[PDB]
């Protein structure tokens, strides 16, 4: 399993957390807002499938940090919707190609403000995301962290309004 | 043929040598491999000197890895 940012710096697989430095991009929806779609951002794809087909979830206990700590919301993942932080593991996506695929990942904010918004400057921490590997030869997982880094300034919307 | 799996299991233990070396995988990630990579090679019936052959030079890079 290896994994590669929009402007292909290599994401770093186990040892510390490591470290994804990815542009938010939110959206005002009625309800809920997002934050950042990791799809645009990280790819990723099995290096040798020949020897072993990777199996990645994340795991429970992923969710906002830095400014945004204290917030909730939602995970989408693999087309289907997660309460964030997550108190349940997702289900598990395949890799068992060179292909690369986006990882199907996005966040989301549950408005708690009329028009409220946090400023989020390049280098802040926006996301801890805990990830899991499984394989198809034994029963071993291996788990690692991505600390998700914002690339750019951007203000993120707490509520029901656009920020100009 | 059974070479052919011997070939994919040389070039994936190789490339998580280089992916150490790089920084690219964790020495715990690299452990990982090496332990499902021995799987591999024990399900698929390959030679054992290439498991052996395989696993020293992962281990002599995981010891590389830990030192720095």
């Amino acid at each position: 399993f290896a994994c590669k940012t929009a402007n292909g710096t290599a994401i770093p697989i186990g040892g510390g957390s490591a470290n994804v430095y990815v542009n938010l991009a939110p959206a005002v929806n009625v309800g809920q807002n997002k934050v950042v779609d990791l799809s645009t951002q990280i790819f990723c794809h099995n290096d040798y499938p020949e020897t072993i087909t990777d199996y990645v979830t994340l795991q429970r206990g992923s969710a906002y940090g830095g400014v945004l700590s204290s917030f909730s919301g939602t995970v989408k993942y693999n087309g289907s919707s997660y309460p964030f932080p997550t108190t349940s593991e997702t289900p598990r996506v395949v890799y068992n190609s060179r292909t690369d695929k986006p990882w199907p990942v996005a966040l989301y904010l549950t408005p708690v403000s009329s028009a409220g918004g946090v400023a989020i400057k390049a280098g802040s921490l926006i996301a801890v995301l805990i990830l899991r590997q499984t394989n198809n030869y034994n029963s071993d997982d291996f788990q690692f962290v991505w600390n998700i880094y914002a690339n750019n300034d951007v203000v993120v919307p707490t509520g029901g309004h656009h920020h100009h | 043929g059974m070479a052919e799996k011997e070939a994919a299991l040389t070039a994936a233990a190789d490339g998580t040598v280089a992916a150490l070396a790089a920084g690219n995988i964790g020495v715990d990630y690299a452990r990982y491999r090496r332990k499902a990579l021995v799987a591999y090679a024990k399900k698929e019936g390959l030679p054992q000197a290439v498991i052996d052959a395989v696993t020293a030079r992962l281990d002599a890079a995981i010891a590389a890895a830990e030192a720095a």
